């Protein structure tokens, strides 16, 4: 996973 | 570290899945210039929606695409998407606020299909990551669009219900897809979540997945709903078909159900009688 | 034979655009010329149609705005197979 991001999280 | 929704589809990284094959989207619009989809999907000319509710509605990009955008990087997405190698091809039938027509669904399943007979490529694939109340008529042009060779696949639908009181849902025809969780469980959506019952054909990932946000053009943010859990489901058919594009639309539901994960999901989430009659199935890659 | 349908889900209806399918083997002039009977026919009575789309490909028929008064009558056109009232979808 839950979340927002500004580029990919992983 | 991986999605957890692309480890639970690996069976215990494909950089160019599914290219042989072509996935129609109908849905909201598409931020198409996001880098996680750029060059992936081709926006058709194709609109056909309802006027927004309130007279002061205000169409901002970021909003209206979220939907979309989202979807269509669970497919093909550079960095999270199931299918890296898919085509996409995106019809707007779902205003701003995600409200379509049965009449608009009609309206795009015939513009796909006279699409494909000017320009024929390979194998299609098309996901409609919507439903409505149970339509004679809808699933009438699904039987007859999946009778031509076109593979359909379909949200169960998000209200914890019968998916056979709904449509496209209750097209037998159609691939119906339920959601579930990272603990293999049936997802919860507010006081509702997935369908289920005997029109389910499987379940897919469908809580807290990671895909596109049209927020930026390298945004991500988690979703949950059938609508995910259907669009794991378009981006493995697309991976099944590519490897095996001879297979008709019976086969390759063979192959689905053959390679998910069996009685993984605890029954006593659904109604009593829902049990005997909902598939326990969690969709995977084949090995 | 030809039947009339609308959603369960009353809130989800949209009254006033229905979907006339014709029987599957209906080719497209038919669909025209049906769907121009039917604004004839509902003009001998009063009222005004209007057709959205003709629909060739998957299922023959046509998308008409106009007065459900005029159901009775639109069920009784030659190769008239079931008419249905447009209603809702969602994003999941």
């Amino acid at each position: 996973c839950k979340g927002w991001w500004d580029h990919y999280p992983c | 570290s991986i999605p957890w929704n692309l480890e639970r589809i690996t069976p215990p990284q494909p950089p160019d899945g599914g290219s042989l094959v072509e996935v129609y989207l109908l849905d909201t619009s598409i931020q198409s210039d996001h880098r996680e989809i750029e060059g992936r999907v081709m926006v058709t000319d194709f609109e056909n929606v309802p006027e927004e509710d309130g007279t002061r509605f205000h169409r901002q990009a970021s909003k209206c695409d979220s939907h979309g955008t989202h979807l269509a990087g669970v497919v093909s997405g550079r960095d999270a998407g199931v299918a890296k190698g898919a085509s996409m091809r995106s019809l707007r039938v779902l205003n701003c606020q995600g409200k379509g027509t049965v009449s608009g669904t009609l309206i795009g399943l015939e513009f796909i299909r006279k699409s494909q007979l000017v320009q024929p490529v390979g194998p299609l694939v098309v996901l409609l990551p919507l439903a409505g109340g149970y339509s004679r008529v809808l699933n009438a042009a699904c039987q007859r669009l999946a009778r031509a060779g076109v593979v359909l696949v379909t949200a169960a639908g998000n209200f914890r219900d019968d998916a056979c009181l709904y449509s496209p849902a209750s097209a037998p025809e159609v691939i119906t897809v339920g959601a579930t969780n990272a603990q293999d469980q049936p997802v919860t959506l507010g006081t509702l979540g997935t369908n289920f019952g005997r029109c389910v054909d499987l379940f897919a990932p469908g809580e807290d997945i990671i895909g596109a946000s049209s927020d930026c053009s390298t945004c991500f943010v988690s979703q949950s709903g059938t609508s995910q859990a259907a669009a794991h489901v378009a981006g493995i058919a697309a991976m099944m078909l590519s490897a095996e594009p001879e297979l008709t639309l019976a086969e390759l539901r063979q192959r689905l159900i053959h390679f998910s994960a069996k009685d993984v999901i605890n029954e006593a989430w659904f109604p009593e009688d829902q049990r005997v009659l909902t598939p326990n199935l969690v969709a995977a890659l084949p090995p | 034979t030809a039947t009339f349908h609308r959603c369960a889900k009353d809130p989800w209806r949209l009254p006033g655009t229905y979907v006339v399918v014709l029987k599957e083997e209906t080719h497209l002039s038919q669909s025209e010329r049906t769907a121009r009977r039917l604004q004839a026919q509902a003009a001998r009575r009063g009222y005004l149609t209007k057709i959205l789309h003709v629909f060739h490909g998957l299922l023959p028929g046509f998308l008409v705005k106009m007065s459900g008064d005029l159901l009775e009558l639109a069920l009784k056109l030659p190769h008239v197979d079931y008419i249905e009232e447009d209603s809702s979808v969602f994003a999941q």
